[PDB]
């Protein structure tokens, strides 16, 4: 069908990600509205409401029933190129798409690099504290 | 919504 | 990264399949020209110059320096939807692409069906001939 | 060229 590492790109798959999810009809941040904004529901015990943009990888929790998924997304990751995509997926050119997929994988990389940095830095304090205690 |  | 079952849609991928293609410079059926035409090099023993349209799966051998691969393609498989693709590939719509890719899958299916028929008729001849031998 |  569609390459199973490219479905986050189409709304239906994004909706289909919403398994539990509170907030439905009556609320502004429905599945449909989350998915139109780029969100994927990636739930856990510690937080069963966490949403992630498939494109920029921003993770946002603490959803309020009247949060606008789009505004919520602009006012937390102004960078996201997905916000700029104003064409349907089928209406995308292979270039446009391949361009978008380039920036995506990059984001995936920058996100993983920002993470490695922090873990490193945290390790560096514990080592430094320890050798300090020895002082 | 809040940043993790 | 492009998915695999679909690299064949990439001209430079198709070119890249040409290994020990004997018709190089000066020739009309150069690997570049074969690829623009839709061909993939899939050589065997009996037929070391076998080429196959990736889209409609027609196979052509007995290649000669002056052969224009387009005109051979048109000549031996005039239905090929690929031959209508005027625009490049990155100027194609995801809709147009998925359309084509679906036709490829029909074509593929059609081709395996044809193969199976031919194999079945082959077996039949063997049995027929075997029953005469016994009459 | 010719068919297979
Ligand atoms: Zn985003
Ligand atoms: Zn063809």
């Amino acid at each position: 069908t569609l390459p199973p590492a490219w479905q986050p790109f189409l709304k239906d798959h994004r909706i289909s990600t919403f398994k539990n999810w509170p907030f439905l009809e009556g609320c502004a941040c429905t599945p449909e509205r989350m998915a139109e904004a780029g969100f994927i529901h990636c739930p856990t015990e510690n937080e069963p409401d966490l949403a992630q943009c498939f494109f920029c990888f921003k993770e946002l929790e603490g959803w309020e029933p009247d949060d606008d998924p789009i505004e919520e997304h602009k006012k937390h990751s102004s960078g996201c190129a997905f916000l700029s995509v104003k064409k349907q997926f089928e209406e995308l050119t292979l270039g446009e798409f391949l361009k978008l997929d380039r920036e995506r994988a990059k984001n995936k990389i920058a996100k993983e690099t920002n993470n490695k940095k922090k873990e490193f830095e945290e390790t560096a304090k514990k080592v430094r504290r320890a050798i300090e205690q020895l002082a | 919504a809040r940043t993790k």
